């Protein structure tokens, strides 16, 4: 049940870095991770993903061809190779946990996650509000739109819905649009039509504020949106 | 190739020597399927003789028929 | 005139009768092999899943079978009619074929090879070293038909090979390969891994063991049968090309007479295979009961 | 027409079918032997043994779990004692042995652990007694436990506080186990796994199909108790009952395919019992020499074996001692041979 | 001893029980069989559109 | 003895009222009724991941998951609508005879020859399955399991007693005992309030869950039981016996109704169950084929084929829309 990385301090442009992820405390050999990227200015972005027995392994995009990630099952651990990092790679780096069969709830469990420093098409979702003043014993709305019709001939949309309090990592609050993560209280519930999702949160009490974060899955590469930021 | 499809039916192994060329009627060349170097003259005999190309004898033979 | 000791002699009746009689069974060995190979590719990969190193073996087997009947088609329009060379030169339709027919010998051999290491030591090997070893085995089929590949392609709108190279001996060469490679090797080590399985399967008691003793028997005197006569003509024939035997031309239209019509009979045994092998099992018929069951 | 996210779950059902597939070529290298015959015949102590010659898994602190178990059969023996003294109507010689009995009959057999002088003072002067020693040497009728005699003589070696049971001891206490056990070991890269029947009371027919496809079935037969007769019922022989359960055992299909061999036991007591009783006496059809152990020994034998209704089966057979250590050694080495040769395995073979 | 006064004691409580109509049961039955007849599926088919078999 | 007499006296007057009540036959009622016809049945799915006879299954709540159990030591979910599978899991004690399926989606338990049923629970942390509590204490064979809540567990075994257990303190609660041959089967109603025991000699039983005495006896087959289920409404309960003769039993009017018989059938019965309306009642033979009885009329309907041994246990789910059948083949096969 935890999770601890390695690998931090400042690299020269035109150089290697490997990355570490260990693994204790849970049968590491049947669950799929990931790795996600956060800049210290923006919302959150999708770099790579290992599946079971290194039966998978797919990419996004803008990252193709320079990194590489081995999961070495023995030993529990988790290694990314990283070869002629840009200057635009300086970010905090998150290794999280999921497993997909029938009911399971993915990405539960987040790493600590390291930061790293340098010196020297698909569906786009997007964010109506950023601020929004609290009023602390009544119900506050949120909201997301979209770019497709994330409902499927299955019956099911893949929308989650995050929470991140300052200076932590983010876990997991509403899954598949109507679900709760079991470790929750019962206040939150989402509904929304095929077009927008909203989350109405009731009776708000201290110490909930929080960065939000909407989260789409129906295929790869899987983006995020910017989110809004509660203030009071 | 093998065994079953084969269209040449000569299978001739002696050349012949010289032959006079009052008998000879008919000029044939030898099917080009299996590649026998041979080639077929039928004489007044109504038997068919084979022989090699580079004698003389056939190309006078041909120049006989041809005119 | 005076003296003309050559005579040399024709043999286009011969030929004229032995066609139908080869076309017809072409056509026939083809449609049974099409319509029997199918069902053994079909009913032991798309449902039923693999299970050990035997069903990769037959799976390959009925695939090298597939391979070589899908060919014919292509020989029975040659034969008639010789227009349309340039769809395809010959070199590929040689290959193919004898690739094909060394492959299905040398998997008629490896099942039994197999079977015989594992009863008796209670040997039982992994998939993936026999996906190894089939691969190697085709290996081997592709590189063992080497010599039969020079082959001169649609020249002078004939196509073989044209029998110039500066040795006399390439003929018989390749004959006796194909004979000593192609007959004594599969009948000694099916002959001798099954006598050897032959005692240890009549010695205990099974409830069954006479139907597995009469199917190894059967077994051994279907494969013995068919090819035997081919194999015997072919070796007069090796003799005839040494000149130790006299030479006659009704003697030679005669043999060939009787090399066309073997041959012929001799490509019968392919499709035969499924039945020998997988069919005789009860599981694999029952399957089938389970998907005559699901279509109609 | 699928989605982006069941593909993990075809990939799951996937990599589960290939797990599978290792335990199936796993489990196709183990011969199940199952052991039957009925009570005292000594079924328990082969597992014994067996675990003993390979296994060799005895350690102190296991040797002395079993304490509790040799206290218990010592009184369970002793109280059938003074059961079958009363039963019989055989009067006392000694006054205090009288009063000596109530102290040690109605004695809760489970709850005793320990010693203490009383009880060792008790037993010492109770055996003392020829009335005793003649109700012992009368053991026909009350069925005591076989395995008596060995405690008896030796309670005060177990008087004492610093008790330790010693590897021969321990091969003669009987455990108390309602389960079926189960008995997995290796020999030469072959698994054996032997299961024993013997503590299910229930109905028979109803979990006896549960056995479909044993390879093997061992019987096992008690030569000594031939001349056991018992009261409650006027005729009584323990051979008849167990020859009908043979013949039962044989009719079932189950065991068509599976081979039988049928052990015999206790051939010791048989050779230090028949010096002054008579087999012709309890079977008329006998009619060869008396005094003879090797008569006796091949008429068994041969009713047995002509007991087959089938007549294909060739059953067959051995003579062993149970509490000897080499000897089955050097049966348990025969057995192997003639069981595994006679044994196969399809494998595709039609 | 005892076992027989248990099970003499659990007949003679084994009496204490209303016996309705057998018709009026097999009324019940027929109506509650009839009423919700429409219902199931393996009686009266359904469209191959909402079946996901 | 005089209590022997006594008892049969109360035979006697309990017999003579119970033929007093019953006035009218069913079939004389039933003339006037529409029949069904003739259904057939079509194969939809064929699960196979076993290597040994397969000997129970149960359906889920959900109505999408099932459970089975096989004598290989491992016991799988499966996944009814795309066939993939979720949850395979070995168990230790390699002879098992049940299983059964927690409404929750939590637990399944499972019980066997060792007389140990062990409780699983599925949704845990690290993604493993683990035993959670080593239930014992009986003594004999248990036969069969079935939940009452996240929480109560019966168990029925070969001491011929019924025996409630509470999961989270371990101990034994209430026994129902008074049987004197060998309980084969167990069936909850609906409202979790009452269950039935046969028992192997040839009786019924209705258990009160609360009090703990045995509301009513049941007798009248000539040979032992094998299958018990109620009827959906819970007024009723049908039985499957060896004689083959399938038969119906009302609780109201405390005696039996209808019997299903016919000449050229004598193999036993291994499983009844009736479907979601009450109308047809799916029963499984010896004879390699299980067969659908109308409840009102004793006439059949059909047949569904295709197995080559016995068939060992049906299923029905809870919208009465499927039926899954498991036979010892290590097949299970699905029909709509
Ligand atoms: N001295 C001696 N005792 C034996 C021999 N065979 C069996 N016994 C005794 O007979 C008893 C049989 O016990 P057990 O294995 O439980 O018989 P089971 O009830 O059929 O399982 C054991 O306690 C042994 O002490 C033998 O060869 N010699
Ligand atoms: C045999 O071949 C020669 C060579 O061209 C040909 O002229 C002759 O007609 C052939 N004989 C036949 C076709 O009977």
């Amino acid at each position: 049940v935890q999770l601890v990385e390695s690998g931090g301090g400042l690299v020269q442009p035109g150089g290697s870095r490997k990355l570490s992820c260990s693994a204790s405390g849970f049968a590491f050999s049947s669950f799929g991770m990931h790795w996600v990227r956060q800049a210290p200015e923006k919302g959150l972005e999708w770099v790579a993903y290992i599946s079971s027995g290194s039966g998978t392994i797919y990419y996004a995009d803008t990252v193709k061809g320079r990194f590489t990630i081995s999961r070495d099952d023995p030993k529990n651990t988790l290694f990314l190779q990283m070869t002629s990092l840009r200057s635009e790679d300086t970010a905090m780096y998150y290794c999280v946990r999921s497993i997909y069969y029938y009911g399971s709830s993915p990405f539960d469990f987040w790493g600590q996650g390291t930061t790293l420093t340098v010196s020297s098409s698909d569906i786009v979702m997007t964010q109506a509000t950023s601020s929004v003043p609290v009023t602390p014993g009544e119900s506050v709305s949120i909201s997301c739109r979209s770019s497709k019709s994330l409902l499927h001939s299955n019956g099911n949309t893949y929308l989650y819905w995050f929470l991140q309090r300052p200076g932590q990592s983010p876990q997991l609050l509403i899954y598949r649009m109507s679900n709760l993560a079991s470790g929750v209280p019962d206040r939150f519930s989402g509904s929304g039509s095929g077009t927008a999702f909203t989350l109405t949160i009731s009776r708000l009490e201290a110490e909930d504020v929080g960065v939000y974060y909407c989260m789409q899955h129906l295929e790869y590469p899987l983006t995020f949106g910017a989110g809004t930021k509660l203030e009071l | 190739q093998h065994h079953g499809v084969t269209k040449c039916n000569i299978t001739c192994s002696k050349m012949t020597s010289k032959i006079p060329v009052a008998l000879l009627i008919h000029y044939q060349q030898n099917q080009a399927s299996c590649g026998k170097r041979a080639i077929i003259l039928e004489t007044r005999q109504h038997r068919l003789f084979c022989a090699d190309p580079k004698e003389q004898w056939v190309k006078d033979a041909m120049q006989h028929l041809d005119r | 005139d005076y003296d003309e000791d050559a005579t040399p002699c024709v043999f286009t009746d011969v030929l004229n009768q032995s066609k139908p009689v080869t076309l017809f069974l072409y056509g026939v060995v083809f449609l049974f092999g099409s319509i029997g190979n199918f069902l053994v590719i079909f009913t032991i990969t798309w449902r039923r899943r693999i299970q050990c190193s035997g069903d990769v073996y037959f799976i390959n087997l009925a695939a090298a079978d597939l391979l070589f009947v899908c060919t014919l088609p292509l020989w029975m329009q040659y034969l008639l009619d010789h227009n349309s060379l340039a769809s395809v030169p010959c070199t590929l339709l040689t290959a193919c074929f004898y690739v094909a027919m060394f492959a299905s010998l040398c998997f008629i051999t490896e099942i039994a090879l197999d079977r015989y290491y594992a009863i008796v030591y209670m040997r039982y090997r992994p998939v993936k070293q026999a996906c190894l070893f089939s691969i190697f085995w085709w290996i081997f089929a592709v590189i063992i038909a080497i010599p039969h590949f020079m082959v001169v392609t649609k020249k002078d709108n004939q196509c073989m090979t044209d029998y110039d190279y500066l040795e006399v001996s390439y003929p018989i060469i390749l004959n006796v390969e194909l004979m000593l490679g192609a007959f004594v090797i599969p009948l000694s080590v099916i002959s001798y891994c099954y006598y050897r399985i032959s005692r240890i399967v009549a010695v205990s008691q099974s409830r069954h063991k006479g139907r597995i003793v009469r199917v190894l028997i059967a077994v051994v005197l279907v494969f013995i049968i068919f090819w035997l006569p081919y194999h015997l003509t072919l070796f007069v024939d090796t003799l005839k090309l040494l000149k130790w035997i006299s030479s006659s031309c009704e003697f030679e239209r005669s043999l060939k007479r009787a090399l066309i019509l073997t041959e012929s009979l001799a490509f019968c045994h392919c499709c035969l295979n499924p039945l020998l092998y997988v069919f005789v099992g009860t599981k694999f018929r029952q399957e089938l009961h389970c998907l005559l069951a699901e279509f109609r | 027409t699928l989605s982006a996210e069941d593909k993990a779950a075809v990939e799951r059902s996937k990599m589960i079918e290939k797990q599978l597939r290792r335990d199936k070529r796993d489990a196709r290298r183990e011969l199940k032997l199952l052991l039957l015959g009925t009570g005292e015949s000594g079924k328990s102590t082969f597992i014994k043994q067996m675990r003993i010659i390979h296994g060799a898994g005895y350690s102190e602190e296991d040797k002395r779990g079993f304490t509790k178990l040799v206290y218990q059969n010592i009184f369970t023996a002793m109280q059938a004692m003074i059961r079958a003294m009363e039963t019989l109507k055989i009067l006392y010689k000694y006054e205090q042995n009288k009063a000596n009995a109530l102290l040690i009959r109605e004695v809760d057999v489970e709850k005793v652990t320990t010693f203490e002088h009383q009880y060792v003072s008790a037993i010492k002067t109770l055996w003392e007694d020829p009335g005793i020693q003649e109700c012992y040497d009368r053991r026909r009728e009350y069925q005591l436990s076989d395995s008596a005699k060995y405690y008896l003589t030796d309670v005060d070696r177990i008087a004492t506080l610093g008790y330790l049971p010693t590897q021969q001891d321990v091969l003669r206490v009987r455990v108390p186990t309602t389960g079926i056990i189960e008995y997995p070991f290796d020999l030469e890269n072959i698994i054996f796994r032997m299961v024993d029947v013997g503590g299910q009371r229930s109905e028979r027919r109803k979990w006896i199909h549960c056995f479909e496809n044993v390879t093997s079935i061992m019987f096992l037969v008690a030569l000594s108790e031939y001349d056991q007769v018992l009261v409650e019922s006027d005729n009584e022989n323990r051979m008849e009952e167990s020859k009908a359960l043979f013949r039962t055992i044989i009719t079932y299909p189950w065991f068509q395919n599976s081979s039988v061999i049928l052990f015999l036991n206790k051939k010791d007591l048989l050779e230090d019992k028949i010096l002054y009783s008579h087999l012709v006496d309890y079977f008329p059809e006998f009619d060869g020499p008396q005094r003879d152990a090797q008569a006796a020994r091949e008429f068994i034998l041969k009713m047995f074996v002509d007991l087959n209704p089938d007549s294909d089966k060739i059953i067959y057979s051995h003579f062993t001692c149970a509490t000897d250590t080499e000897n089955i050694r050097f049966v348990f080495a025969a057995v192997k041979d003639t069981i595994l040769q006679l044994n196969l395995k399809e494998y595709n073979l039609v | 001893i005892a076992q027989a006064r248990k099970l003499v004691e659990q007949l003679k409580m084994e009496a204490n029980i209303d016996r309705i109509k057998v018709s009026k049961a097999a009324a019940d039955l027929m109506a509650y069989c009839e009423a919700h007849a429409k219902e199931d599926p393996l009686l009266t088919p359904v469209p191959a559109s909402e079946n996901p078999f | 003895d005089q209590l022997r007499q006594e008892a049969e006296q109360l035979k006697n007057q309990i017999r003579d009222a119970r033929k007093a009540c019953a006035d009218a036959t069913l079939s004389q009622i039933t003339n006037n009724i529409d029949p069904v016809g003739r259904i057939q049945m079509r194969t939809r799915r064929t699960l196979r991941g076993h290597l040994a006879k397969i000997y129970a299954m149960h359906w889920g709540t959900d109505s999408r998951l099932l459970v089975s159990a096989s004598q290989d030591g491992k016991l799988i979910i499966w996944d009814s609508y795309t066939t993939n599978k979720v949850h395979a899991i070995p168990l230790r004690s390699s002879w098992v005879m049940t299983c059964a399926y927690a409404p929750s989606g939590n637990y399944v338990a499972c019980g066997g020859l060792d007389n140990i049923c062990s409780i699983y629970n599925l949704k845990t942390r690290e993604g493993n399955v683990r035993v959670s509590r080593e239930l014992a204490g009986h003594t004999g064979y248990l036969s069969c399991c079935r939940f009452l809540d996240d929480n109560q567990i019966v168990t029925s075994s070969g001491d011929t007693t019924c025996a409630l257990w509470d999961i989270e303190t371990g101990q034994q609660t209430t026994t129902f005992t008074g049987h004197t041959g060998d309980v084969m089967s167990l069936s909850l109603a609906p409202d979790t309030r009452l269950f039935v025991s046969g028992a192997c000699d040839a009786s019924a039983k209705l258990w009160d869950v609360r009090e703990g005495m045995c509301r009513q006896t049941f007798t009248g087959h000539e040979s032992d039981i094998n299958a018990i289920c109620f009827f959906p409404n819970g007024n009723a309960f049908a039985t499957g016996s060896d004689d083959a003769t399938c038969r119906l039993f009302d609780l109201r009017a405390d005696q039996e109704l209808m019997t299903y018989s016919h000449d050229n059938i004598i193999c036993g019965i291994t499983s009844v169950s009736f479907s979601k309306s009450g109308r047809l009642l799916l029963a499984g033979y010896d004879d390699f084929n299980c067969n659908v009885w109308d409840a009102l009329k004793a006439d059949r309907a059909g047949v569904l084929a295709g197995h080559d041994n016995r068939v060992s246990c049906l299923g029905v789910t809870d919208d009465g829309m499927a039926v899954a059948t498991g036979s010892w083949d290590s097949f299970l096969k699905i029909w709509n």
